[PDB]
């Protein structure tokens, strides 16, 4: 629709007073998730084997 | 056989049974194939028992 566009992630209004790093946003969250998920595969059986 | 030489020894035993090799496959579908033609192209047919 005119006037309009998409975006890959979610998105907010722009901020009111100074920006600071956060740990809420999307991004951040899948990167934990991924980081975390990684540290499981890596103590996994087949990591300790070898 | 101190544990550390020990842990190493199955360590790397483990890692030849993990190599995704090709001959396996190989001898059990496509080496007969190999044989049955080239039976008939050698000078001596095979004689097997």
């Amino acid at each position: 629709p005119p006037n309009r566009m998409v975006y890959p992630w979610p998105n907010q209004p722009l901020p009111r007073l100074t920006v600071a790093p956060t740990y809420d946003s999307a991004m951040s969250n899948w990167i934990s998730t991924t980081i975390a998920f990684f540290i499981r595969v890596v103590n996994s059986v087949n990591m300790t084997a070898t | 056989v101190n544990d550390l030489t020990r842990r190493t020894m199955t360590g790397v035993m483990t890692a030849m049974r993990q190599v995704k090799t090709m001959t396996p496959f190989y001898i059990q579908h496509m080496c007969p194939t190999e044989l049955s033609v080239l039976a008939s192209v050698t000078v001596t047919p095979p004689f097997q028992v």
